[PDB]
RNA sequence: GGUUUUGCGCGAGUGUUUGGGUGUAAAACCCGCACGCGUAAAGGUGAGAGCUUCGGCGCAUCAUCGACC
């Protein structure tokens, strides 16, 4: 799809449209997302020991 | 949405990756006029009748 | 990209998926013809779809989704 | 307002028609070969 | 290489995000005191010693006395206007001299000076 | 000392060889119907 | 350059916006001074937005009326620019043949049949205009029934660029299955007319050339079956 | 085998495509491409632009060179001939150098769409170890 | 810290996270010079997968004779 419609403050279409960027046509890779998200969620962690 | 093209261009050392598949709709790949014209006749059905 | 959408739903996660120990999986989507999580009856993976639903006034409607 | 048949469906029906006449012809070829085999055995 | 007690002398770095905040606050604390002035003093352009890094060029410690006098900056004024001064370094070639009295001349063009009282 | 000279010169020539390769990759990387322009 | 502010609206998600832009493209083609000066670069912009006009249309009976409306646009144009318009259609639909998914392919296969059906209708005035004959069939020799795998667009100069468009095999196999159906519809298969037998023959010789000189096995079997149909004058 | 080792959804999509083409076509090309899709990374070595060019040095030009691997660029090759390469992945320099010479880049699903039986193709494999 | 194998990104290059910038603040996002490892500093014949205008091309790899330092 070339364009995406821009909606107004009232919820109705304004009449202006924007072109969808190329990042929305990128590959969708669940294996990549899962691998990064597993290590990403570890990066906030705060150490514990006895 | 205007900036989305720019922020992904300004990322050095990275470009928008090329997919290994151009048409991800597999039904179009298989149920096409070009593929279906060249196939062999079907050797059987989905359910095989018990012979003996 | 209907095959890619099925690969995320079936293998990874679906919010409408009910898993039982009895061997069959169930679909909690209200727009499903059969409450089962197979490929032929997924409202999400199938861009073109049909279902039949009942309004509380008693009227039966045919819901058709096009791509 | 007639809603004509999809174009890809037309190619199925032509392919299905050739397959049915082929199966019908191969059935009669198989039947006549079986009749001759019962006499020869 | 764990023959000695490496258990008693192991140092982690969980203060790495916290030390960066302190270091950036120290640069902000310094710039509150020296409010119109830059944080860091001006430094000269020098050539790296060895044969491996002869072709590269880095910032030195301070400007030579001959570089300051050629630029027109008095020696006793330079530490008070943001110019670092090195008495140990010598020039030894006209290429080291000309690169630095261009740098000090470029510093003076971009410098705005306010009177004493 | 002529031996220790040419080990030092070899390491210097190895480092200068890498830096020339970095520049050459930069030089190589330097060397209306579109959808973002038609529907703009 | 030409002002074409309606190509943006042909891609809108609202049908009344798209209908207004399609009515606006009627006005652009009607203006005979601008329409006589349409370039190859100019028509490639139009058929791209016309492609997304059909790409967005929703239900079946809307799809058929739009396909017919896009077919009856050749009559709107002047005679000087009819050849480049059909060049735009075959070049655009070459660029996006694989990129259409399996559910939207039905309405675009109908669009090729309706446009090729309109081309054989246009060539009517020997009761057939020979100047129109070499244009439609010559453009049928360039994209569908070609002997080269690529078609060169525009001319090489200091003011021009470079567009080389491969003809996909799937386009060849579609025109092969619909070309007899279209020459029957407008009436080339009347056996009495000597001019009509000439036009049927020269495309029949054209596909027979594609039979013996292709390398795709898919084209080889599909072109043989198109020759072997009973409605053709030779096989009757 | 029974299943690809990969977790790419698109690589499983190509195996589904080439399981069908191996089953419903006599062509041995579809059988070997399917077997190379099941392979691991060390069993799919990359092919340089130079290795493709030296298998085109005979009258093998105007053949779709097909490689089930990643095509890499060779800086030791100064001139790249015109060629239609079909592969899994192209590196950024390799894709640009193929396109600058007037050549063309394919994916394996586009290859099966254009030549399903592998007609007039040229299969290449990368150097082992 | 070695090593083998699978998945993944990039590819003759690769590695943001010592550090700097920024922040909804131990997250996320960005990268200036270095640095580690690596790369750099075309022959015949015969088999051979695959293709084929059925004439023939011939991957990888092996073997045999050559070429050059
Ligand atoms: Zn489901």
């Amino acid at each position: 799809r070339p364009t995406v419609t821009v909606f107004g403050a009232d919820g109705k279409p304004t009449g202006a449209t924007e072109v969808l960027p190329k990042v929305f046509s990128a590959p969708i890779r669940p294996d990549i997302v899962k691998h990064v998200h597993t290590g990403m969620a570890k990066n906030k962690r705060q150490p514990y020991a006895v | 949405i205007k900036q989305l093209d720019a922020v992904y261009e300004s990322k050095k050392g990275f470009f928008l990756p090329a997919n290994i598949v151009s048409q991800a709709d597999l039904s179009r790949l298989i149920n096409s006029t070009e593929i279906q014209s060249v196939l062999r006749a079907p050797k059987g059905e989905a359910r095989t009748k018990r012979a003996c | 990209s209907d095959e890619i959408v099925w690969q995320i739903i079936n293998q990874q996660f679906c919010a409408f998926k009910l898993k039982t120990t009895k061997g069959q999986n169930f679909c909690r989507n209200e727009y499903s013809v059969s409450g089962l999580c197979n490929r032929q009856s997924c409202p999400l993976a199938n861009s073109r779809y049909a279902t039949v639903r009942q309004s509380p006034k008693g009227t039966i409607y045919l819901y058709i989704k096009t791509i | 307002n007639d809603i004509l048949v999809p174009e890809t469906l037309l190619k199925k029906r032509k392919s299905q028609e050739k397959a049915r006449a082929e199966r019908a012809a191969a059935l009669e070829k198989r039947k006549q070969a079986n009749k001759e085999k019962r006499q020869v055995i | 290489h764990f023959r000695k007690h490496w258990q008693r002398r192991v140092r982690c770095h969980f203060d790495q995000p916290g030390k960066k905040v302190t270091r950036r606050l120290a640069r902000r604390a310094k710039a509150a005191a020296l409010a119109p002035r830059p944080v860091d003093k001006l430094r000269p352009i020098v050539r790296c010693p060895t044969v491996k890094y002869n072709r590269r060029t880095r910032l030195g410690r301070g400007f030579t006395l001959e570089e300051l006098k050629a630029a027109g900056i008095p020696r006793l004024l330079a530490p008070t206007i943001g110019i670092a001064v090195d008495h140990r370094r010598k020039n030894l070639s006209e290429e080291s001299l000309a690169a630095n009295v261009q740098r000090l001349k470029d510093y003076k063009a971009r410098l705005i000076l306010f009177p004493r009282k | 000392n002529k031996i220790r000279a040419e080990l030092r010169k070899a390491k210097a020539a190895r480092h200068h060889a890498r830096m020339e390769q970095q520049r050459d990759l930069l030089a190589r990387k330097r060397q209306d119907l579109d959808t973002r322009e038609l529907f703009a | 350059e030409k002002s074409m502010p309606f190509i943006k609206h042909l891609a809108s998600s609202d049908r009344k916006v798209r209908t207004a832009a399609l009515n606006s493209l009627h006005a652009f083609l009607s203006a005979r001074q601008v329409a006589s000066a349409l370039t190859t670069l100019d028509v490639l912009k139009l058929w791209k937005g016309l492609f997304y006009a059909l790409w967005m249309c929703d239900r079946a009976i809307p799809q058929q009326n739009l396909c017919n409306e896009l077919a009856d646009l050749i009559w709107q144009l002047p005679r000087e620019s009819v050849a480049t318009w059909l060049r735009g259609f075959w070049a655009t639909m070459a660029r996006e043949w694989t990129g259409i998914d399996v559910l939207r392919m039905e309405k675009f296969l109908l669009l090729v049949r309706r446009v090729l059906g309109a081309s054989f209708k246009w060539m009517k005035k020997g009761a057939w205009d020979q100047s129109k004959v070499d244009e439609v069939l010559g453009l049928l020799a360039e994209w569908p029934f070609s002997l080269a795998e690529e078609v060169r667009i525009t001319q090489s100069s200091e003011k021009g660029g470079e567009i080389v468009q491969k003809i996909p095999v799937g386009m060849r196999l579609h025109v092969l299955d619909i070309w007899v159906d279209e020459v029957e519809r407008v009436g080339l298969l009347n056996e009495d007319e000597e001019e009509a037998r000439m036009i049927v023959q020269r495309i029949s010789d054209m596909v027979d050339a594609l039979e013996q000189t292709t390398k795709s096995p898919a084209v080889r079997t599909r072109s043989k079956d198109s020759l072997g149909d009973d409605r053709l004058p030779a096989n009757r | 085998r029974k299943a690809p080792k990969s977790d790419n959804v698109y690589l499983k999509l190509l195996v589904k495509l080439y399981r069908f083409l191996a089953r419903r076509t006599e062509a041995p090309f579809n059988k070997v491409v399917l077997r190379r899709l099941f392979m691991s990374r060390i069993n799919r070595p990359p092919v340089s632009l130079s290795r493709i060019a030296r298998n085109l040095k005979n009258g093998n030009e105007k053949k779709t060179v097909v490689v089930v691997a990643t095509v890499t660029d060779d800086n030791r090759l100064l001139q790249v001939p015109k060629m239609e390469v079909a592969a899994l992945r192209f590196t950024a320099k390799a894709r640009a150098r193929i396109e600058a010479a007037g050549g063309r880049t394919l994916t394996l699903d586009q290859l099966a769409l254009e030549k399903p039986t592998g007609a007039n193709t040229l299969l290449l494999r990368g150097p082992k170890n």
